[PDB]
RNA sequence: CGUUUAUUAAAUGCGUCGGUCUAAGUAUUAUAUUUAAGAUUAUUCUUGUAUAUAGAUUUUUAUUUUAAU
């Protein structure tokens, strides 16, 4: 038999229903105090699944008209916007599955573009690219038939007129104050009103120097070649002071009382530093020499190397008989080098931080910027050209594929400097929100305790 | 500081609260936390200025104008603070227009984004985090469960988990009454009604902000009554007795028997209790009269809730 | 009086309430249906079956 | 809400990266800031690994 | 201190107050009204509308409406 006292199955779940009937919903009956969670919690996300495409490329053709159309083109464009993230979108493109990523073409046309799109920027150019084909840097002054000659909108030759101003001041012998040489991220980092390119008729540029530019000036300025060779020392940026930054071992947050161990290790420090020619003892918190830091990681993540060492009884020998794993400060500084400048748009402006000495990134004009990123594009390619580690470890995305290729006990060694950085904002964010003295109470008396 | 609120009388009439501590306006307007929109003046459906048919709650006030400015300040407020992540009271600033003060909190996993300010909160102080006691600091966000009979808690979530929604005007404060209901605590809320919450609910504690407006806010300006603009709200008994039933008269006519704004407002008559929730006990007529304290005294389960309305 | 849906204004009413003709009117009837379903139902639907199964066999 | 750096990096290396073994991009690493959202973005790229049922 | 077709103790307007509203908006709030701010005070008493009400009417005045010869 098949028992049923009645009252049961209602017909519609016991959700949708009054007693009996489905009963109605309306955005009338809901209230607005939900959904405004959503002033930090965000909405939920349909996150597409990865693909590398070879299903869509059948043929070639096919695959090798994205790779420009798609992804070369969204490098010339990121190495016109923000030339620093020019990193971020080749790690974007490879976790996307895509094969040629950091390649040795599609870097050595990154770093071509950052380099040059630099000097069609300050010429005025505002998009660098003119249709789906073509770049506007080549617009030639016919409709298109013109050999050289570039069409020049008023912005440029606008751009073009601030550049002469700054040639003939220092052909005056004056000072040069090139006015796009205050140009940041954040605008004129002078915190001052951006002068805007096609500038009125009535708020010319004036220099209380006598500088006479105009549009007689700019005109026969046309081509690319007579401004690459009469604005070089401006247009160009300057690669020497960031020479080789990047291929040096640099923790601007990491500080010498910050090791993994934070005392065992530096307790030899000091003791090595009191028993020395020139000793000196550590109190000042202040931070060593660069490349003696990164000796501890390499000396306090293996307990291998931790007592390796710690058996040695004088100064020199521990901070130079490991010369054979700082033969492997390399290895470590590549990956330091990709996983920083990487995953966010913070990650990267927090990186030049310590490397280039940018105290602050969002007011370091282009000129200082543009060249690092071409001093770290530069070394991209060093990286994946160069040394055959360089390739799959870019290609590596996962620690558990990282550790595999290079160094395992290399991957040791910086995955506790990393662990040491972001602890070291651990004590910055954590520290914030760790003073607790509310109350009934003492929330009253600190009024008369804030009225003096 | 002298007295967190002040009723700072620019005029000797007008009085306005300004609190020391109260944010300059510059550092008000929040961008990713500024709505606009029309408000729709008292018109619905059809233009046609109108209140709201008898039967619902979906207010357009006849006499509603000037609801969103246009460059006036209006950042969104958060009413579902998180449990039990330490806050970070950055700033108090002070609206007009919503009466109600807001404070942004830091709340300690980046969230920029949180406003509802207890009374006798300080800026630039963690509060979400408990003392030795079970959660008894004041701006601690605290279920029902963790509240005991007798203590004030602000921003009250009618349904768990469904946002804050009773006692968020300023210095207002739902009582908790010690209820005897198995999973159920009844607050008192300060209608004077008292009402089945969820223990799972959470509320705020303390007072909830701002006190000194229940009076002591007085504009008598011209220009600073635009704080609440609304419509001109004309007599009912110089209405054109073609149009209005009270009308006319050759003078003052005092006014009719049964007063009706257009279909009947009369005095006491028009109770407008259309529907009760299984949640509520006692509506603000079963109390309107014992007092404040009384209700406060006995336990209240189910037997209390009478089973006629 | 929820049984009936009363609201009580005057004392002296709500005591004589109990006996009033809504009230035990109201008791009768909400008293029968239980009859019903105590002892009736569950005997009358027994007949009407010992009945049948006597005339499919008989 | 993982939105401080300081947390993201503290779980994505751990369950998206280090339980799963999966990776997330850039742009998507800025919605990917709660557990709900967690949830679903493994929820998807282990739902596109399931090897097509084969007829 | 505004605002009006025969232009004003017209009608606005702040406060107080009365009533309504805890499943669309915050019951020191917003609807719906009566007054008018400021300063003193705001008296006596009820036959009807309203509320509450108990098959309805008929009865019936805590507060409100209107009333006080």
């Amino acid at each position: 038999v098949i028992s049923y006292k009645a009252g049961d199955y209602h017909l519609v779940p016991k959700k949708f229903t009054v007693g009996k009937r489905i009963a109605v919903r309306s955005y009338l009956d809901r209230n607005r105090t939900e959904l405004s969670d959503r002033t930090f919690m965000p909405q939920k996300n349909w996150f597409r699944p990865y693909d590398l495409q070879d299903g869509c490329f059948d043929r070639d053709h096919e695959r090798l008209s994205y790779r420009f159309y798609n992804l070369e083109t969204k490098v010339i464009w990121k190495a016109f916007d923000t030339p620093e993230l020019i990193g971020m979108l080749l790690h974007d493109e490879t976790v996307k599955g895509n094969s040629g990523m950091y390649a040795p073409d599609m870097l050595d046309a990154a770093l071509h573009y950052t380099r040059e799109a630099r000097y069609w920027r300050c010429i005025g150019i505002t998009k660098p690219f003119y249709d789906r084909n073509t770049l506007r840097a080549h617009c030639w002054e016919d409709n298109g038939l013109q050999v050289g000659t570039l069409v020049m909108s008023q912005a440029m030759r606008h751009a073009l007129m601030d550049l002469e101003r700054a040639v003939r001041r220092k052909e005056l012998g004056l000072e040069p104050n090139y006015l796009w040489d205050r140009w940041g991220p954040i605008g004129f980092i002078d915190g001052a009103r951006a002068d805007y390119l096609p500038r009125f008729e009535h708020n010319p540029y004036v220099d209380p120097d006598g500088v006479d530019v105009t549009e007689i000036d700019v005109l026969p300025f046309n081509t690319h070649e007579q401004i690459r060779e009469r604005y070089r020392d401006f247009i160009e940026p300057d690669t020497a002071p960031f020479e080789e930054v990047f291929r040096s071992p640099s923790h601007g947050s990491l500080t010498t009382l910050a090791d993994i161990p934070n005392a065992s290790v530096v307790a030899l420090y000091k003791d090595l530093k009191l028993k020395a020619g020139t000793p000196v003892a550590g109190d000042a918190v202040e931070l060593a020499p660069a490349d003696v830091r990164t000796l501890f990681y390499l000396s306090a993540n293996p307990e291998w190397r931790a007592v390796a060492d710690g058996k040695a009884s004088w100064e020199e020998v521990v901070d130079a008989m490991q010369p054979v794993q700082a033969e492997l400060d390399e290895k470590i500084d590549a990956a330091r080098l990709l996983q920083n400048t990487r995953h966010n748009a913070e990650r990267v402006r927090a990186f030049f931080e310590e490397k280039c000495g940018f105290h602050d990134f969002m007011y370091t004009p282009d000129k200082t910027i543009t060249a690092a990123v071409l001093c770290y594009l530069t070394e991209l390619r060093r990286i994946c050209t160069e040394t055959a580690w360089g390739a799959a470890l870019a290609k590596c995305l996962t620690d558990m594929e990282r550790v595999q290729g290079m160094g395992r006990d290399a991957f040791l060694v910086y995955r506790h400097i990393e662990d040491a950085i972001l602890d070291k904002k651990r004590r910055l964010w954590a520290g914030r929100f760790a003073g607790e003295s509310h109350e009934e109470s003492t929330l009253d008396y600190l009024l008369e305790n804030f009225g003096r | 500081v002298r007295s967190p609120d002040h009723g700072y009388s620019q005029h000797i009439l007008q009085k306005d609260i300004w609190s020391p501590f109260q944010v300059g306006a510059n550092m008000m307007s929040y961008t990713p936390l500024y709505y606009d929109w029309k408000g729709f003046s008292s018109r619905d459906y059809f233009g046609h200025r109108s209140g709201t048919n008898p039967g619902s709650k979906v207010l357009l006030g006849h006499y509603r104008r000037d609801e969103v400015r246009s460059w006036g300040y209006r950042i969104m407020v958060n009413h579902k603070p998180q449990k039990r992540i330490p806050k970070w009271l950055a700033c108090v600033v002070h609206i007009p227009r919503k009466k109600t003060f807001l404070g942004f909190f830091l709340y300690a996993n980046g969230a920029y984004v949180a406003e509802l300010l207890t009374y006798k909160q300080l800026p630039r102080i963690i509060y979400n985090k408990a003392f030795q006691g079970c959660l008894p600091t004041i701006g601690q966000t605290v279920s029902l469960t963790e509240v005991t009979y007798g203590k004030e808690i602000h921003s009250v979530e009618m349904y768990p988990g469904h946002g804050g929604v009773i006692c968020r005007a300023s210095g207002t404060a739902a009582v908790v009454l010690r209820g005897s209901e198995p999973n159920l605590v009844p607050l008192l809320l300060p209608s004077k009604e008292v009402r089945l919450f969820d223990n799972m609910c959470h509320a705020v504690f303390g007072r909830r902000a701002g006190v000194m407006y229940n009076k002591q806010r007085n504009f008598s300006k011209r220009s600073v009554e635009e704080n609440m603009p609304h419509r001109p709200k004309v007599h009912s008994k110089t209405k054109r007795v073609s149009s209005h039933p009270a009308g006319g008269g050759n003078g003052g006519s005092p006014n009719l028997l049964t007063p009706l704004d257009w279909r009947i407002h009369p005095r006491n008559c028009v109770k407008t209790k259309y529907w009760l929730s299984g949640y509520i006990l006692r509506g603000r007529q079963y109390n309107r009269n014992q007092t404040v304290a009384d209700l406060k005294s006995k336990t209240y389960s189910w037997a209390n809730r009478d089973p006629v309305y | 009086c929820a049984l009936c849906h009363i609201r009580f204004r005057y004392k002296q009413d709500y005591e004589a309430h109990k006996e009033s003709e809504l009230h035990v009117n109201r008791l009768r009837w909400v008293e029968t249906m239980n009859w019903w379903r105590e002892t009736g139902e569950p005997a009358y639907l027994k007949a009407s079956n010992e009945q049948w199964e006597w005339f499919e066999q008989h | 809400v993982f939105e401080e750096e300081t947390l993201r990096e503290r779980v994505l290396d751990r369950v998206v990266e280090g339980v799963f073994r999966l990776v997330p991009t850039s742009t998507d690493r800025l919605e990917l800031k709660s557990v709900a959202n967690i949830i679903d973005f493994v929820l998807t790229h282990v739902t596109v690994a399931r090897k097509p049922l084969q007829h």
